[PDB]
């Protein structure tokens, strides 16, 4: 079991979101802070999701770097199934 | 401000963990609004794995998720939970700071002391004394 | 909604060509739903008692209509992003549209506030509000005073400690005097005691005595209940009772605390000049005071020092304008002090204590107006009193804006 | 619609929305009032009058939509003043007949009482020696208990939330001033000791399974001191709070809030035990019976649920509001609920059979409080539109009105001898009303000619610094307790 | 500006005197993404019926397919009188009564051991 394995060696490594931020939005919908390394995957799991967009849109940006526009998270978030709205006001 | 201070102490963290994470092989000098957009699908983020890993423990009669509450949250948000090990070992990994908090004295009151008056047998002792 | 508005957001998605009645149809549709949820928003508004209408509740009346309060984006797939919400966008019309992505990481924290406590108090004391501060507040009769025997025991009590026989008594009354609600209607005689006192207190000058007095009146001003300007006429005198005013008492010495009273009642002036302001009444007579004491031939030492810290506080301009033609006449009093012939009086401690000041507030103003350059010999154009140590000063205030 | 009453201006504005049928057809409450029937008591000296210019064919089809669409309830007497008339209008549906309010209602207390079950006075379920005890050191607190009248008026002391930027939805105190309960916004129940005792939880099952027989060992032996604060947050609502309950016994908190369960946290525990889940839309209030095994719901879903605490289904739906049911209150022979609603009506409700037994109509806005007398024969409603209304149970005629408050009155509690009624309101006042000269008066017309005793029923005002009296509580001494999250 | 200072004016008719400044821009914000979501199905449903142009039709059938998906609303009242009948002449069998913690059968109540991993 990797996983398990893995959320044991989560009572160093600091996360890019702390955990007093991490642990308010999970408060905010009842999960509350027994283990810290719990909230440390969660926090990791939140990074990944964001990186991975940010990392495809880099991608939609290189064939077009240097500025991420909404023109480049609409085709980046189009192949996850969401659909960026633009403000347009 | 410390009413609005409430929110923007723990949204504008959010804010600067999108800029340290669009900076971790990537950007610099960002659009505002898709700065704003980020970190609003970043609070929205931790907002449902608050109140879906809540939902799958209480279904299983418990009040406090265990590490399998969520291995089955992230599986129903389409994650690919396995991914993760190799996300937290980074060498690029950062981390921001928490908000300050507002009573920084926390005892800095020296008071009034003024005592005159007692009690009416209606009112018991423990409600605060009559004043001067 | 206008509809020129709903033509602009067709166009600018590939659906050209639209005719007006294609184009009205969009614009009461929607502004029936902004209308349906503004109405639902409210209901989360009444039964939150807040009377608000915050950002939150267009949240929840979103999804009390099944729509997503997902703001900005939304998802086909429904998953990811389910009813709950992101918080909406921070966004602005005024806004810049592009930021470094450096400033917003440098950037401090805004401080999380307090959390919720439970505190009690009494609205009610068997019928009449009481005035503590988390409540909004043919023979003629004997007449009575119009201060009840607990008010005229408070007073004299306040007093008697404010005289500074014990240091605790003293501070506390102090911050009885800066936070009682119900020290209004006592006030005309706490001002006709400090007056009284400075005045038969200066008759000898007790520096104590004075010294307490001068922290009533702070005490006094910051208090945020009581109305002042009615009594700041009597007050002005009192509390500048001593600023230039010799010393009947041994002067040499205690000359630093005295001197130390004297900047407190700078700094309660500045604050006067702050406030109770109206046109050419209070701030310009007291600069006209202490100009004509400034401009006196044979001026009282302890005087010419005690006017001088009462020009010198008054704040960025005032110096940028009243400080700058007298340097010469500082200089040639300085000169006499320092030839003698013989110490018949404290002038000399005066001499050093004035020129000290007089040379922090020129740099200061130097440092203000014109770049750090020649700041080793272009000081002798003015009879070269701070000179090089001037430069210092300044070179250490340009340190502490560094920091800042 | 320029031509109709000011008290109807929050009616119509819905009403020019409302243009499609399509419209119209998802909005439930006006399709519930095009199906029912404007209920219209009008006098028989009127109605004779109406009735020769609507019999004629001149008119013809006026005549076709009133009797179409229009009940009109008959009553032998005088025809009403305006200020009379004004005093009981203002719901859809509204003005509801007497052979409504002609059943025979048990409105007396349990232990003689004979509008009220002879016999059986269940004096709470199974009454245990633990609660035999409580009532024992209640009386020594009725020994201290002021009579208040309109000389001794009571003094108020104000429980104020400081900070509060979690919007504080929900107070409740227990019956003696020990506990004071806080749903918020945030999700969040908050439990704080007002007494200085603090809360403690009791000890896990591996320290009581120690724990020796006899040698006392019954309800000190067991609380935990390791676990000992002022303040124990309750964590599990996934939406904001709106209903809290004690339990008569100083346990079972009871809290709903606007994802549809209404949950029961332990006090012995400070743990969540059942989240009842029959609402799929927000629970705006609960409460306890007052001998603590039943408990109402009422949510938005226009019915009211009545539970017992042992069934994860209710037993008794009062589904008979056309709005939300703002309000759920208990009588205090727990025989009867009260639920006032947003239609403008306040219904009693029978436990048995689930039976409107009564309906109260005059309020102009959403009845926001509810509150019982003592002795069980009236009942004090408050709504947006400032009116305390007080109403009797055995007749049904509201025989008073209280109008000093300006905005909507969401806090009213009766004293514990019945002397005074408290009002709190967003008006940021605590107005005391006179409880006895108000019933002192107390048929065959179905009302009374109320004056306008408001002035003289006036005691106090007490206008609080920028708070609004969210609850009004009063101490076994007779000490007014109110709660307000300070804005 | 245009579209917001009618939204002002939308609150202000339905009573609502006081709302926050973030009120309106996310209204805005729905209704946008309302109108962008009748008027892609719009095209969709013109594509079916193979005509270029979108007309009134299209928007017909694209409103009232999203009406009948999106906004719903609470149970009628004559399916809440039914179902209340059913139940308030029920007799609503039989559990188990004294139970101390009187509560329902525990795989509905939310008490169960509550494990948690090792720390190690």
């Amino acid at each position: 079991t990797p996983l398990v394995d893995f959320l044991m060696q989560l009572e160093d490594y600091t996360p890019t979101i702390p955990d007093a931020v991490t642990g308010y939005y999970l408060n905010r919908a009842g999960f509350e802070a027994s283990d810290p390394r719990i909230i440390r995957l969660i926090s990791l799991a939140a990074q990944k999701f964001i990186s991975d967009i940010a990392n495809d849109a880099l991608q939609h940006c290189k064939m077009k770097k240097y500025t991420l526009t909404m023109e480049d998270l609409t085709p980046a978030l189009s192949e996850y199934g969401i659909n960026v709205k633009k403000p347009h006001y | 401000n410390p009413a609005d201070n409430y929110h923007l102490a723990r949204r504008r963290t959010l804010q600067v963990v999108v800029s340290s994470l669009l900076t971790e092989a990537g950007f610099e000098s960002a659009e505002k609004a898709s700065v704003e957009t980020l970190t609003e699908m970043l609070q929205s983020y931790i907002s449902e794995i608050g109140r879906s890993a809540k939902s799958y423990c209480e279904h299983t009669a418990r009040t406090q998720p265990t590490l399998s509450d969520i291995v089955v949250t992230l599986v129903e948000m389409g994650f690919n939970v396995d991914t993760l090990p190799a996300y937290a070992k980074r060498s690029q990994r950062m981390v921001i700071t928490a908000p300050p908090v507002t009573n920084q004295p926390v005892t800095p009151k020296a008071l009034t002391a003024g005592q005159n008056r007692p009690h009416p047998p209606h009112i018991p002792s423990h409600f605060p004394e009559f004043p001067d | 909604l206008p509809s020129e508005s709903m033509k602009v957001v067709a166009e600018s998605m590939g659906i050209a060509q639209i005719q007006e009645e294609t184009c009205q149809l969009l614009t009461d549709e929607v502004s029936y739903r902004i209308k349906e949820i503004a109405q639902d928003a409210l209901k989360f508004m009444h039964m939150g008692k807040r009377q608000k209408l915050t950002t939150s509740d267009i949240d929840y009346a979103l999804k009390l209509k099944n729509v997503e309060p997902l703001y900005g984006f939304h998802a086909q797939e429904f998953i990811p992003f389910r009813f709950a919400s992101g918080g909406g966008r921070e966004l602005y019309f005024y806004e810049e549209k592009e930021v470094d992505l450096s400033d917003i990481i440098n950037t401090p924290l805004p401080r999380v506030p307090l959390d919720v406590c439970l505190k009690a108090h009494w609205l009610s004391i068997e019928g009449c509000q009481p005035a503590i501060p988390e409540n909004p507040p043919r023979l003629k009769p004997r007449s009575i005073h119009e201060l009840s025997v607990e008010q005229q025991l408070y007073y004299k009590e306040i007093t008697e400690a404010c005289v500074g026989s014990c240091e605790a008594k003293r501070a506390e009354a102090l911050q009885s005097i800066a936070t009682d609600p119900g020290l209004y209607q006592m006030l005309p005689r706490f001002s006709t005691f400090i007056s009284e006192g400075v005045r038969v207190n200066v008759v000898q000058n007790n520096l104590a005595l004075l010294i307490y007095l001068m922290r009533m009146v702070k005490a006094l001003m910051d208090n945020p209940t009581l109305y002042l300007e009615k009594y700041v006429h009597e007050l002005i005198p009192a509390v500048m009772t001593c600023i230039v005013s010799r010393q009947l008492c041994l002067r040499p010495d205690v000359d630093n605390h005295w001197a130390l009273r004297d900047f407190a009642a700078r700094l309660v002036a500045q604050i006067c000049k702050h406030f109770s302001t109206t046109t050419n009444n209070i701030q310009s007579r007291i600069t006209k005071t202490f100009t004509k004491s400034w401009v006196d031939e044979k001026t009282p030492w302890t005087t010419r020092y005690g006017s001088i810290a009462g020009l010198a506080e008054l704040g960025h301009d005032v110096i940028k304008t009243l400080i700058l033609p007298r340097l010469q006449q500082e200089g040639e009093r300085i000169r006499s002090v320092l030839d003698g012939p013989v110490l018949s009086n404290i002038d000399r401690i005066g001499a050093d204590h004035v020129q000290s000041l007089l040379l922090k507030h020129c740099a200061p103003v130097l440092a203000k107006l014109r770049p750090p350059p020649d700041n080793q010999d272009a000081y002798r154009a003015e009879f070269g009193s701070l000179g090089p140590l001037l430069c210092s000063q300044v070179v250490k205030a340009r340190a502490q804006a560094a920091l800042q | 619609h320029g031509d109709q009453e000011c008290y109807y201006q929050d009616d119509l504005r819905v009403l020019s929305s409302l243009t499609k049928k399509e419209h119209m057809k998802g909005n439930e409450t006006m399709l519930d009032f095009r199906t029912s029937k404007f209920v219209l008591r009008i006098s028989r000296d009127s109605y004779q009058l109406l009735k020769r210019h609507l019999q004629e064919k001149q008119n013809n089809q006026i005549w076709n939509i009133v009797q179409e669409h229009l009940y009109i309830d008959i009553f032998d007497g005088m025809p009403r003043s305006k200020q009379q008339i004004d005093a009981m209008v203002g719901s859809l549906a509204g003005e509801a007949k007497r052979e409504a309010n002609k059943s025979k209602v048990f409105f007396g207390l349990l232990k003689q009482d004979p509008n009220a079950p002879p016999q059986n006075r269940i004096p709470l379920p199974e009454l245990k020696d633990s609660d035999k005890l409580d009532k024992i050191m209640n009386m020594k607190e009725t020994t201290k208990r002021v009579r208040l009248g309109p000389d001794c008026l009571p003094s108020i002391c104000f429980y104020t939330f400081l900070n509060a930027y979690q919007g504080l939805t929900a107070v409740d105190v227990t019956d003696d001033s020990s506990l004071i309960a806080g749903g918020f916004a945030d999700s969040t129940v908050r439990v704080w000791s007002v007494t200085p005792k603090k809360l403690r939880s009791v000890k896990q099952a591996s320290d009581l399974s120690l724990i020796d027989k006899e040698s006392d060992d019954v309800l000190e032996r067991i609380m935990d001191e390791k676990t000992a604060s002022e303040l124990k947050i309750l964590y599990g609502h996934s939406g904001p709070v709106y209903g809290a309950s004690f339990s008569p016994d100083r346990n079972y908190l009871l809290s709903s809030s606007e994802d549809g369960t209404v949950r029961l946290w332990s006090l012995q525990t400070f743990t969540c035990l059942v989240g009842y889940k029959g609402h799929n839309y927000p629970v705006w209030d609960t409460q306890f019976s007052p001998y603590g095994y039943y408990f109402v719901s009422g949510g938005h879903d226009r019915v009211a649920r009545l539970w017992a605490t042992d069934h994860y289904q209710p037993l008794r739906i009062f589904a008979g509001h056309l709005a939300d049911v703002n309000c759920t209150r208990f009588h205090p022979n727990s025989n009867y609920v009260a639920t006032g609603s947003a239609d403008r009506t306040v219904r009693l409700w029978d436990v048995l059979n689930g039976n409107c037994v009564r309906i109260f109509t005059g309020h102009k806005g959403p009845i926001h409080s509810l509150t019982f007398s003592p002795n069980g024969r009236f009942l004090a409603t408050g709504a947006t539109d400032g009116r305390v209304l007080l109403w009797d149970i055995g007749h049904g005629l509201m025989v008073g009105e209280l109008k000093g408050h300006t905005d909507t009155v969401c806090s009213l509690r009766f004293s514990r001898d019945g002397e005074i009624l408290a009002s709190g309101s967003m008006d940021n006042t605590v107005r005391l009303w006179d409880a006895i000269k108000a019933f002192e008066d107390l048929t065959a017309t179905g009302h009374i000619n109320l004056p306008e005793n408001s002035q003289e029923l006036l005691l106090g005002t007490y206008m609080t610094k920028s708070t609004p009296v969210v609850h009004l509580h009063f101490t076994r001494r007779n000490l007014v307790l109110a709660a307000g999250a300070y804005s | 500006p245009k579209d917001a200072q009618m939204m002002a004016q939308i609150l202000k008719d339905m009573g609502i005197t006081e709302y926050e400044p973030r009120v309106i821009n996310q209204m805005l914000e729905f209704a946008f993404r309302y109108v962008t979501t009748i008027l892609d199905d719009a095209k969709i449903y013109s594509s079916h019926a193979k005509k270029a142009t979108v007309d009134a039709d299209d928007v017909r059938l694209a409103i009232q397919c999203r009406a009948d998906q999106s906004f719903t609303s609470p149970p009628p009242r004559d399916f809440l009188l039914d179902i209340a009948r059913q139940r308030n002449q029920t007799p609503l069998p039989l559990i188990k009564p004294y139970s101390g913690p009187r509560l329902p059968p525990d795989r509905y109540c939310l008490t169960a051991p509550n494990y948690r991993l090792k720390s190690l």
